[PDB]
């Protein structure tokens, strides 16, 4: 199955405040209109991915990635429980029934969630946003860019990625955009350089 | 000297709505003319002398 991404899964490229400007940045962005896979298989992470999901009864619980999942490697697991959302790294059909190096705990997170997930530098990046939407069986029209979450200096290979449990799978891509920086610093739109003459 | 950041100005409270996450802002020739108080977290306007 598969949908359009439309013009989804665009977040802020850095942490510098801009307004009222036209920037141009290149980076791993989801592609304009690229083909976004509707969903529970273990699935590739590529160079980074977009996931996006809509359930109304809170059913995703988190998420792991890795390489092997199993006791040969480091791997991460992230997991959403009540008012709260822990996140680990260690020598790890999950769901609680899912060398310990990395400890972190923070704040949890017609309900869009979109989330955008990074592998570079060392750093595992995710950006997030939450939306309501009109709609259940597609992602929604209309621009709206992600915010970083965390930024997790854990510095491992990340190549495969699993859901703990509709949810949606795009990936990234080096694509130049050129980002619209409103009066107050938020991007409201943007154009996929790429996508067409 | 902000957090390592350094130059020369005025500085005055700003107006900008800058985001939690954001630390600085950025002119056309890549200058400072923004900065996060990183004690007070007060957003503070730089206006060269
Ligand atoms: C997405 O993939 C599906 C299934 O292969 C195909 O039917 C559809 O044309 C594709 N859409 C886009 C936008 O590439
Ligand atoms: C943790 O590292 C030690 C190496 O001293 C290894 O023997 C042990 O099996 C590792 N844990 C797992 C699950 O592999
Ligand atoms: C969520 O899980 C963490 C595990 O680190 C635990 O410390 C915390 O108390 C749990 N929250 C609730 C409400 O049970
Ligand atoms: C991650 O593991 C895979 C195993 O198939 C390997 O091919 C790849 O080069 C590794 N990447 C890094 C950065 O270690
Ligand atoms: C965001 O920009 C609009 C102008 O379109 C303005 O009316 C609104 O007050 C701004 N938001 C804030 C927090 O200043
Ligand atoms: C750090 O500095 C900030 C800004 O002046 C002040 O609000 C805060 O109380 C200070 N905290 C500590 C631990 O000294």
């Amino acid at each position: 199955a598969y949908t359009n991404s439309f013009t989804r899964g665009v977040y802020y490229p850095d942490k510098v405040f801009r307004s009222s400007v036209l920037h141009s940045t290149q980076d791993l962005f989801l592609p304009f209109f690229s083909n976004v896979t509707w969903f529970n298989p273990v699935l590739p992470f590529n160079d980074g991915v977009y996931f996006a999901s809509t359930e109304k009864s809170n059913i995703i619980r988190g998420w792991i990635f890795g390489t092997t999942l199993d006791s040969k490697t480091q791997s991460l697991l992230i997991v959403n429980n009540a008012t709260n959302v822990v996140i680990k790294v260690c020598e790890f059909d999950p769901f609680f029934r899912v060398n310990c190096t990395f400890e972190y705990v923070s704040q949890p997170f017609k309900n869009l969630r979109e989330f955008v997930f990074k592998n570079i530098d060392g750093y595992f990046k995710i950006y997030s946003k939450h939306t309501p939407i009109n709609l259940v069986r597609d992602l929604p029209q209309g621009f709206s860019a992600l915010e970083p979450l965390v930024d997790l200096p854990i510095g491992i290979n990340i190549t495969r990625f699993q859901t703990l449990l509709a949810y949606y799978v795009g990936y990234l891509q080096p694509r130049t955009f050129l980002l619209k920086y409103n009066e107050n610093g938020t991007i409201t739109d943007a154009v996929d350089c790429a996508l067409d003459p | 000297n902000f957090n390592g950041l350094t130059g020369t100005g005025v500085l005055t409270e700003s107006n900008k709505k800058f985001l939690p996450f954001q630390q600085f802002g950025r002119d056309i020739a890549d200058t400072t003319d923004a900065v996060r108080d990183p004690q007070t977290l007060e957003i503070l306007d730089i206006t060269p002398c």
